[PDB]
């Protein structure tokens, strides 16, 4: 009676979604060719695989997801691997030629031609599903893809269905360090889109889950296939109340309108708790208060900013695991009791928790460890203008000297496009420092 | 088990379930029917599943074509008391249906007679291969 | 899916072609004889990118190879691999040129290209998505650059939404083999700059310094040399034909590392250089890659980045691999020599992963760097062609086919004020 | 129930299957076939190991999928890690 | 060079070898032998230059055959046939049988004649090549 | 008495397979 | 000689921005510490009034 | 050329050393003030129980 649609876009989204995918395979206890294992003759256990995964009646379990993305040569790997048999040979879509780190040839040229292929297949699920909440988006601000085709995409989600859920979950370019030149043109000119096509966007920097994977787990070096399985649970956790059972359950539309307060105002903030390795679990004992302090500390802190030069507008629990709620009460209480952290005056009721029974699971290779408790932050601050007034600032000297406009204008677009995106930012912020001054 | 405490100690401190027990650990699947007096609409096959970790039972019923009833779920992951009564003021530790479960064997869950009629092919050789705990096993005792 | 068509010119460009298509056949396992001998199975996925289908499980390459003078067919179809390349796809004809861009560009070089471009638009069409065109040639003679430029000249037109990458080799002052080549390298840079997506500047000055002090050897014939600028040419479409993490190719590359039109000239470099006896002693780590690359006796051009400034980098790294290093390393130089890169444009450096690494080797890495200091070659060539013509000699073999004598002036013309445009960044 | 688990009694059409897929994708080169596996046996005997067939089949590029393609090369036409060439090459030819 | 000395130094060119010989060419007929079945009748000549011990193909046009043949091996060693890298093993003039079979760059040639200034430096040897050699030529002549 | 890191390679390379607990 | 310098001194003047940088982040965070305290002070008497 | 680089680093790093000396007695003003209304919190509490 519930579902849930996940659209992926980019190489970002189809390497997030293998791994966000195969633990969505092991929690229902799903194997790679796609039914339950022939050594349990009968099943239909609890019906949590159907928000998840359909039902044939030959047994086997479908995912409701799509992937897309403009490079045949990431997207050719899942044909090719493990998990060849489980997913649908079309929910797959494969472009031809690539974006090329670029906006225009993304949005104009390129992504014209396959942006009615997948909203065939859109449809195809949609009506499948009898009861949908919304989409998830995961997509990249730094891909062609992800900024390109995905600021038609949103446009075209919206009017095809209208009062549907929208979220997203962005890879945002890192202050420091970043794999291209151009995405700040990619970064700045996807936003007149997502800012009046989205519903909330949560963002995710990789940078920051360089150094959160070294210092915690004390694995050094690590590779985007162990960054994923982090990312990917996330999603789990969040989607936790929807699948299991729980004190009080989380809807998708819940908490959509608990962080959210302006329509200008749909960047919250993503952060989990706890992180560490097998070594580190048996000797440290993991307490609710112990896994919800390290969530407020700005060293374990998912995006790289820091919420004491800010203020919080609002935050989210999701509280999945051995947990009972009456030191729940008592950790937020305490919260509320540090003058470090700081909130604004007009939300003084800024909390929205979710408890779900089940503790996470674990994959084999992984580098979480086996743990009972969990917790993950979706709260909404205003430091992320700090990372927006550095990011600006890059783009305005860039574009002092109209570098790379020739690789914009000649693919069809104006460059009346580039003036407005820098204006209609320089509004909004204007609109973040205006809700952070109090009365 | 919460309550424990207020005697143990004079200080109450919270219950410690089995950390080890959660950490080694399938789930054990019989194949059950509902018994009561002869009745038209009850033909129903139910598969009852023991968890193993926090020793739980959970009952359920999958969906059957052109039948007047679609149960989806019976119990949801919550543990089973015999129908021995004595519910209050009962000295020791309550009594709970601990995992012995044959075939043949009418457990009698909430009230609900329920007939064990098969087993999961995963749980036959979990019967096999535990013989000390199941007697009834033994290929040397059957002959 | 994407094709790449690799056009050669010249007997320079003859003798790179054959070691190029060398170090492909052995990457993706192919015997002298044409039909594949190798152990895994993804060498097969991207074959169609070079190699060409056909029957009894042949794979043959899309390469058109060309010169005026039949005395360099015999050599290439002499070498280890000539009997892999299709004789229809051999060019040539009865007179060359003879060091001279006069004579191939009007009069020689004109009755050729019309059956040149029979040739590769019998091959360009017969693909199914066609990525671009590559050349390699040379300007120190006329026979692959008075006509080089012509191939140019044309296909430009024809093709015009497509990408198209030049191993030019410009000339060097010290291994200078022609007297005239100053008037050979400026009449095709000039016809060069305007009609071209992507140059670099292969000179033998910085492959000679390599294999004698980088790697240790006493006798560099030129397969040797023509093994180390194929491993850079290989290794700049690592992740076309291989998966990996971070997919590159060409066109994704030069997005980022031309910000205008006429800022296409870049820097090679590779990075697993090490001699024989000093093989066993360094230890390969990703540091180690980045940091004996960026000295600048790694460089394949006659120039120095310590005159200029990096004004964009990229890098394409290779084999199974932690992101995690190379990206602390890249960002330690760009903290650590700040005084080195332009200000007006933040995060300069293009990163690409491919996980395979080619035969003999676990890791490597190759560069691809535009810089203001590459200027330098230009500055060099202009004095010498001005000194040449303010005594007007030579003339006789140019203004005798043809040419009026203003075509100098407009060639000084164009590259003076392209070397001005060059001059405002550093 | 244990007792009559444990007392319990326990090909041409993968052959078939093979030849409608070669049926509908036209892959009749088989001479190429024989004339490669002449050409590179060099010895008396007509055997040779799974490997050497399998990358034959692989780089020829027959419309045939790989998991039919070990099936086939794993349990009939192999004796002892070895495969006639006649036999196999005369099936598989509809 | 590198392994052995710190300072690498020019290999030492053998040229008593090269002094002796000087311009020395021994030919012999092959047949090419290959998969494909209009390669049945392609008859090459060997040369071997005894001064740098050094082997080229030639393959003589066919009148009405529809091949371009010509130049189809150059001046380079052949060093294939079981050969470590460390060490390199080259085809030398002692295996040039009548009968016998090349690997040539993945080729496979069978030589069937050889040239009377052959058979007399046969003669004149005769001691460093094998007894079926001998017996061949004996044979053929 | 009378009466008788293994490899600085490892450390500095790939660990992210094999971590310090797996090294 | 001057151009080692030259390096030490840019290598010198970058390290010491960034101790600039960090310290004036450390005398922000501490003049909004100081106006909390103020307002509890504020509180703290009121309340006793 | 090089010599006014020089001068022009060392200068610079003498007037951001000065910027670090009055980020330090900043840093020591804000703590003494931290100190004093902690203080004044206390008995004012004091009085307040
Ligand atoms: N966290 C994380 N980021 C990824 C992953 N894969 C790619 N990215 C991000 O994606 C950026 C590169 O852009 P891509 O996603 O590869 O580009 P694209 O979306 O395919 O668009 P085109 O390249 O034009 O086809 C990198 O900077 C990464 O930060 C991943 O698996 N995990
Ligand atoms: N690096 C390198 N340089 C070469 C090669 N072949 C020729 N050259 C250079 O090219 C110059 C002669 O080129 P040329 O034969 O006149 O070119 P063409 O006129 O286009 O055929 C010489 O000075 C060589 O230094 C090669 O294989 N590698
Ligand atoms: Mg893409």
């Amino acid at each position: 009676m519930r579902e849930c649609i996940s659209i992926h876009v980019g190489q970002a989204g189809v390497q997030i979604g293998n791994a966000c995918w195969e633990l969505y395979c092991l929690e229902h206890g799903i194997q790679p060719d796609g039914q339950m294992p022939s050594d349990k003759t009968i099943g239909g256990g609890d019906d949590s695989f159907n928000t998840f995964f359909s039902e044939t009646g030959a047994g086997k379990h479908v995912p409701r997801a799509v992937f897309v993305d403009l490079e045949p040569t990431v997207i050719d790997e899942v044909r090719t691997g493990t998990y060849r048999q489980l997913f649908h040979p079309e929910q797959l879509i494969t472009g031809k030629e690539d974006a090329a780190n670029n906006y225009a040839r993304g949005h104009y040229t390129i992504g014209k031609e396959i942006i009615d292929l997948v909203l065939d297949r859109i449809r195809k699920l949609a009506d499948q599903c009898t009861g949908l909440q919304g989409f998830l988006v995961f997509h990249s601000f730094g891909g062609g893809t992800g900024s390109g085709f995905t600021s038609l995409l949103m446009e075209r989600l919206s009017v095809d269905y209208g009062k549907k859920s929208k979220l997203e979950f962005s890879i945002y370019p890192a202050p420091q360090v970043s794999t291209a030149v151009v995405e700040p043109y990619n970064s700045i000119l996807t936003t007149h889109t997502t800012l009046e096509h989205s519903d909330c966007a949560f963002m995710v920097d990789n940078e920051a889950i360089y150094d959160i994977c070294r210092r915690n787990l004390d694995i050094e070096r690590p590779t985007y296939t162990n960054l994923n399985r982090l990312i990917g649970q996330i999603v789990s956790s969040i989607t936790a109340s929807l699948r299991f059972d729980g004190a009080l359950n989380v809807d998708l539309t819940e908490f959509q309108t608990n962080l959210v307060p302006y329509p200008r105002i749909h960047f919250p903030l993503a952060t989990y708790a706890p992180v560490i390795s097998a070594e580190k679990a048996y000797h440290e004992q993991l307490s609710v208060a112990e896994i919800t302090n390290a969530c407020f500390e700005p060293a374990n802190q998912m995006v790289k900013c820091d919420p004491r030069h800010g203020k919080y507008m609002a935050c989210c629990l999701l509280y999945r695991g051995d947990v009972v709620p009456k030191d729940v009460n008592a950790a937020i209480a305490t919260i509320k009791t540090k003058r470090t952290i700081q909130f604004v005056d007009w939300c003084p009721t800024g909390f929205k928790v979710g408890i779900n029974y089940q503790p996470p699971t674990v994959v084999p290779g992984g580098d979480l460890a086996k743990v009972q408790r969990a917790v993950c932050m979706l709260s909404n601050t205003t430091a992320i203008a700090e990372a927006w007034a550095r990011l600006d600032h890059k783009f305005d000297l860039m574009y002092a000297k109209r570098a790379f406009v020739h690789w914009y204008v000649g693919e069809g677009m104006e460059e009346g496009e580039f003036s407005e995106a820098r204006e209609d930012m320089a509004a909004l912020e204007k609109d973040y420092e205006e809700v952070g001054v109090d009365s | 088990e919460d309550s424990l405490r207020n005697c143990i100690d004079l200080k109450p401190t919270p219950h410690r379930r089995n950390f080890k027990k959660f950490m080694e650990k399938n789930i054990l699947r019989f194949f059950a029917k509902l018994v009561t007096d002869k009745c038209v609409d009850l033909d129903r096959m139910f598969v009852i599943s023991y968890y193993l970790g926090d020793d739980t039972i959970s009952v359920f019923e999958p969906i059957e074509r052109n039948s007047g009833i679609a149960g989806g779920m019976f119990l949801k992951r919550s543990r089973v008391k015999k129908p021995g009564q004595e519910v209050f003021k009962s000295e020791l530790s309550e009594y709970i249906k601990a995992e012995e479960l044959y075939i043949g064997v009418t457990v009698n869950v909430n009230g609900y007679l329920f007939r064990l009629l098969n087993a999961d092919e995963y749980t036959l050789n979990y019967m096999e291969q535990n013989t000390d705990k199941y007697p009834f096993s033994n290929l040397k005792l059957a002959l | 899916m994407r094709e790449i068509v690799h056009l050669q010119a010249g007997q320079c460009g003859n003798q790179i072609g054959a070691k190029f298509w060398e170090v492909i056949s052995d990457e993706h396992g192919i015997d002298p004889t044409g039909t594949y001998h190798g152990d895994s199975d993804l060498q097969l996925e991207r074959i169609n990118v070079y190699y060409n289908e056909a029957t009894g499980g042949k794979y043959v390459p899309r390469a058109v190879l060309v010169d005026l003078e039949p005395g360099t067919m015999d050599s290439v179809r002499s070498g280890p691999f000539g009997q892999i390349f299709r004789p229809d796809n051999f060019v040539f004809g009865q007179s060359g040129a003879g060091n001279n861009w006069a004579k191939g560009h009007y009069t020689e070089g004109a009755e050729l290209v019309d059956s040149v471009l029979d040739v590769v638009r019998k091959e360009a069409e017969s693909c199914d998505c066609l990525q671009g065109f590559q050349l390699t040639h040379s300007l120190g003679g006329g026979t692959g650059s008075g006509m080089g430029t012509l191939l140019i000249s044309k296909i430009r037109e024809e093709y015009p939404d497509r990408i198209m990458n030049t191993f030019s080799v410009v000339p060097s002052p010290k291994v200078s083999d022609t007297v005239v080549e100053p008037y050979n390298a400026t009449l095709s840079v000039h016809q060069l700059v305007e009609n071209t997506d992507e140059t670099y500047c292969i000179d033998n000055e910085a492959l000679y310094d390599i294999c004698f002090r980088t790697l240790k050897l006493t006798t560099p014939t030129y397969g040797d040399l023509n093994h180390l600028v194929s491993a850079t040419m290989s290794g700049v479409t690592t992740c076309l034909r291989f998966p990996g993490q971070l997919n590159a190719d060409l066109r994704k590359l030069a997005v980022n590392m031309v910000p205008f039109p006429r800022l296409h000239f870049f820097m090679p470099g590779f990075a697993p250089l090490t001699s024989r006896g000093s093989q066993q002693y360094r230890a390969l780590t990703v540091p180690e890659l980045t940091q004996q690359m960026f000295d600048a006796k790694n460089m394949m051009a006659a120039c120095d980045p310590r005159h200029g400034r990096y004004l964009t980098v990229a890098a394409v790294f290779r084999g199974r691999m932690s992101m995690k290093e190379v990206d602390e390393q890249m960002l330690n130089v760009q903290n650590k020599n700040s005084s080195y890169f332009v200000e007006w444009i933040p995060n300069n450096v293009k990163t690409a992963v491919c996980d395979i690494p080619p035969r003999g080797l676990k890791m490597s890495a190759t560069f691809i760097g535009n810089s203001t200091a590459i200027q330098e070659l230009f500055k060099r060539i202009s004095e010498q062609f001005t000194a040449m013509f303010r005594r007007k000699a030579f003339l006789h073999w140019y203004t005798g086919e043809g040419m009026d004598e203003m075509e100098f002036t407009e060639a000084e013309s164009n590259m003076n004020d392209l070397v001005s445009e060059y001059q405002q960044y550093q | 129930v244990t007792i009559a688990r444990h007392y319990r009694v326990p090909m041409d059409f993968l052959i078939a299957l093979a030849h409608e897929k070669f049926k509908k994708n036209m892959f009749e080169n088989f001479d190429t076939f024989i004339y490669s596996c002449v050409y590179e046996d060099r010895e008396k005997k007509n055997v040779l190991p799974t490997k050497d067939i399998k990358r034959l089949c692989k780089s020829s590029r027959l419309p045939l999928s790989d998991d039919l393609l070990e099936s086939l090369l794993s349990r009939f036409e192999d004796s002892e890690k070895q495969i006639d060439y006649k036999s196999f090459f005369s099936a598989l030819n509809w | 060079q590198n392994c052995f000395a710190l300072i690498p130094k020019a290999p030492k060119k053998d040229v008593i070898k090269m002094l002796v010989n000087d311009n020395k060419v021994l030919r012999y007929l092959a047949v090419l032998e290959s998969p494909i079945p209009e390669d049945k009748d392609r008859r090459f000549v060997f040369s071997y230059f005894l001064a740098t011990d050094m082997i080229s193909i030639f393959e003589p046009p066919v009148r009405n055959s529809g091949i371009i043949g010509g130049k189809y091996l150059g001046r380079t060693k052949v060093v294939k046939p079981y050969s470590t890298v460390d060490n390199p093993v080259y085809y030398g003039p002692s295996d040039f049988f009548i009968g016998a079979v090349i690997e040539v760059f993945g080729h496979r040639f069978i030589i069937l004649d050889t040239d009377e200034y052959v058979l007399k430096y046969m003669e004149s040897n005769a001691a460093q090549y094998s007894p079926e050699a001998l017996a061949s030529i004996q044979n053929h002549v | 008495e009378f009466g008788q890191g293994h490899t600085f390679g490892h450390l500095t390379h790939d660990a992210l397979g094999l971590s310090t607990f797996q090294k | 000689h001057l151009e080692k310098e030259r390096d030490r001194y840019i290598n010198q003047a970058s390290d010491l921005t960034q101790k600039v940088l960090m310290n004036m982040e450390d005398i922000k965070v501490r003049e909004t510490q100081i106006f909390d305290y103020r307002k509890k002070i504020a509180e703290s008497e009121i309340k006793l009034k």
